[PDB]
């Protein structure tokens, strides 16, 4: 029913450095075109929270919007011979790559973006750990996301937030205390975020609230051309100026000047925007990310 | 189904401007950056320009860098090439083509192409002369020389093109003068070479010049 | 910098396939790609990325880029595929691509003396101190038809302008050859004459005041 989930906040950029050649439709994503970097993401049921959260940033478009930066180095290359310094992070996820991608990236333990990376003519394997030649269909041009995550802006300190899950030994490649027992070992869909100045938290239970707000960010406004889309930016505030005209529901009229049959663009509140916070040891904070990977988790028995 | 269709293409002297189109149908112009190519006579390829599927990526070949510019429109789903201080080696056939991919990728479509020739000569129509046979089966062969005339083209139909049967108009030459010279040769049965007369007819559309002349 | 290279000419047989090599460095990585111009026409892409058929490209065409080195196979080759081939490389640190010179691919093919017509100078050129002389050359297959005057059993070596071939309409080719020359020197000799050279063939004719 939300046909607006192509209008995207920040730059709309659902494209990894280096995979530049559909930047015509994912530089920015729009409601025209095809992007393999980001139609995933809305296949019914394949990420569920995105899509509980689709008017939120992807980590592609946190990443080119600055709110989160890119590991160093931002990607990894699968076929050299020591591997690459990704290896141990991604060997503990367990992933499902489709075919035909060249890319695949992930928010890391710093909080930033990593990818690991196969040569030219080169395809990931369908675990995503390896790089193959095969002869068939043409590569993506992008990258496949393997975390279903979402992003947004935030402040909030985290420098003192640490991962803290009862009775669990090693999550992902986080080893949380000695164990020296016999432990059990599961691949399990753990929660996690990542905090301005922390490190990802992973987390036993994920409890999130969103407070909805008249932020830029929580509109989508589009004007006819097909559908295009459009820069809030350019409306008048009530009382202001622009360098367009606008009209939408009672929320945009309430604060940007509404002109009716003479506006260029309508724009209309976001299912779901506003801002998303998380509980992490009993307390409410402000995330730059929320999302579920599958990672090994040994627990003691 | 996607159409590139040019103009522009025009003859020009070295020095002053000239402004390519590419008009582009069956396709979102967003989508899709838009190259020029340009061929020399009978020479190989060459990339000249490209303009990014967005305006904001411009690239141009070396050989052009600086005198020739490119911009697009969405509202018209146009391309323009202006070229200014124009060369005698820029004269080529240019073809504007989409790339399919927004980057170091191939180009999947190209337009008709637009004749630009660079010469220095002037706007001058031709001189008519009659070239009579003189004493091949029963057939004879005559016509007319067209001489020093510029730019292409020039046709030469014979008694208003009612004899295109067995005529046969030869490219012309550029001679170290840079004018054109063609030749319109018909054969005739030696038997008709008396009763009825032979007039060709020669125009030169740029130069506006339009006779009618004889022959013996 | 980054260099495409072809065979200047490749030529085949009908029925036979036929070849056709790109060079350079890193071809391996990079993406090589094919595009077919028949004379007088737009160029028209056959080949992309390395292994890859546009839509309307028969079976017969086929592209490859292996050890270092592309090539672009013609099985079965028909005569309406004579034309230009050119290969292209659009290297991710190159902002601009790369055209190979072009593969000029000709299909083996009647041969056939060509045909000469010499006509003199007219009365109304004479009289206005002009002299020309014109020769033209049809249907003559393959094209090299290399043109020689003379005057009085004497070389001529001024005036000569002479047309590269052109297909006409038969298949075959034609050219044209004019000769400038003032009234003084085009009655001051006995005969002008010119030939033609298809092969060693110096076919000749002869005009005189």
């Amino acid at each position: 029913e939300d046909p607006h989930l192509r209008n995207r906040p920040g730059k709309g950029h659902n494209y990894i450095d280096g995979m530049t050649q559909e930047d015509a439709t994912c530089k920015p994503v729009t409601y025209a075109g095809a992007c393999s970097s980001f139609d995933v993401l809305l296949e019914k049921g394949k990420f569920p929270l995105f899509q509980s959260y689709a008017h939120h940033r992807t980590l592609l478009e946190a990443v080119h919007d600055t709110i989160i930066a890119k590991a160093d180095p931002p990607s990894c290359d699968l076929q050299s011979a020591h591997g690459n310094p990704c290896m141990k992070e991604k060997l503990v996820m367990k992933t499902h790559c489709p075919n035909d991608y060249q890319s695949a990236h992930y928010l890391n333990n710093d909080g930033k973006m990593a990818s690991v990376k196969c040569p030219p003519k080169y395809e990931l394997t369908e675990d995503c750990n390896f790089c193959r030649q095969m002869t068939g269909a043409s590569l993506k041009k992008g990258s496949y996301p393997l975390q279903d995550l979402f992003c947004q802006s935030s402040e909030d300190d985290g420098s003192k937030l640490k991962t803290k899950m009862k009775g669990v030994c090693e999550v992902g490649v986080q080893a949380l205390k000695k164990c020296d027992g016999q432990l059990s070992t599961a691949h399990e869909v753990v929660p996690f975020a990542v905090f301005k100045n922390s490190k990802k938290v992973y987390l036993d239970k994920l409890d999130l609230k969103t407070e909805e707000n008249l932020l830029p960010d929580s509109f989508v406004c589009f004007e006819h051309k097909e559908l295009k889309s459009f820069d809030i930016s350019q409306c008048p505030k009530i009382g202001g100026h622009g360098s367009k005209k606008c009209t939408g529901d009672a929320a945009f009229c309430s604060a940007y000047e509404c002109t009716a049959q003479y506006a260029n663009a309508y724009c209309s509140h976001a299912n779901g925007s506003g801002i998303v916070q998380i509980q992490v040891s009993g307390v409410w904070k402000k995330p730059l990310c929320v999302g579920y990977e599958r990672v090994v988790v040994k627990r003691e028995l | 189904q996607v159409h590139l269709v040019e103009s522009g293409g025009g003859v020009v002297q070295p020095g002053k401007s000239l402004r390519l189109s590419c008009a582009a149908s069956g396709f979102i112009f967003n989508h899709f950056g838009i190259h020029w190519v340009r061929q020399s006579p009978g020479k190989g390829l060459e990339w000249v320009a490209v303009i990014w599927y967005d305006g904001s990526k411009k690239y141009f070949a070396d050989s052009v860098k600086g005198r020739f510019s490119i911009s697009r429109d969405n509202s018209q789903n146009t391309v323009y090439l202006q070229m200014n201080s124009l060369r005698t080696e820029d004269t080529a056939v240019y073809y504007c083509a989409r790339e399919r991919w927004s980057g170091h990728s191939y180009l999947d479509y190209w337009g008709h192409g637009a004749l630009v020739t660079v010469s220095s000569a002037s706007t001058k129509g031709p001189s008519v002369f009659p070239l009579a046979p003189s004493s091949s089966g029963g057939t004879a062969a005559l016509g007319c020389l067209v001489k020093d005339y510029f730019p292409e083209p020039v046709t030469v139909s014979w008694n208003s093109g009612a004899l295109t049967s067995g005529v046969h108009t030869f490219p012309a030459v550029l001679q170290s003068s840079g004018l054109y010279s063609l030749s319109s040769v018909v054969t005739v049965p030696s038997s008709s070479l008396g009763t009825q007369t032979y007039i060709c007819n020669v125009n030169h559309k740029p130069s506006n010049t339009k006779v009618d002349k004889k022959v013996e | 910098s980054n260099v495409l290279t072809q065979p200047p000419s490749v030529s085949v047989a009908p029925g036979q396939t036929a070849r056709i090599s790109c060079g350079g460095n890193n071809l391996e990585s990079k993406y090589v790609h094919w595009y077919q111009q028949k004379p007088g026409q737009a160029p028209v892409l056959v080949v992309y990325e390395d292994s890859g058929r546009p839509s309307g490209i028969p079976e017969r065409f086929s592209g490859s880029n292996s050890g270092g080195t592309a090539t672009l196979t013609i099985s079965r080759v028909e005569a309406g595929d004579e034309a230009d081939y050119y290969c292209q490389e659009w290297d991710t640190s190159s902002d601009y691509p790369v055209f190979g010179g072009g593969t000029k691919v000709t299909v083996l093919q009647p041969k056939a003396a060509p045909s000469v017509t010499l006509f003199p100078p007219s009365s109304e050129e004479l009289q206005a101190n002009k002299a020309t002389l014109v020769c033209l050359i049809s249907d003559f297959y393959p094209g090299a038809v290399t043109v020689a005057w003379k005057a009085d059993s004497s070389p001529v070596k001024a005036g000569v302008e002479t047309t590269t071939p052109s297909k006409q309409s038969n298949n075959k080719y034609a050219a044209s050859s004019y000769l400038s020359l003032t009234p003084e020197q085009w009655k001051s000799h006995r005969s002008y004459s010119c030939q033609v050279t298809h092969e060693g063939s110096t076919v000749e004719k002869t005009v005189a005041p």
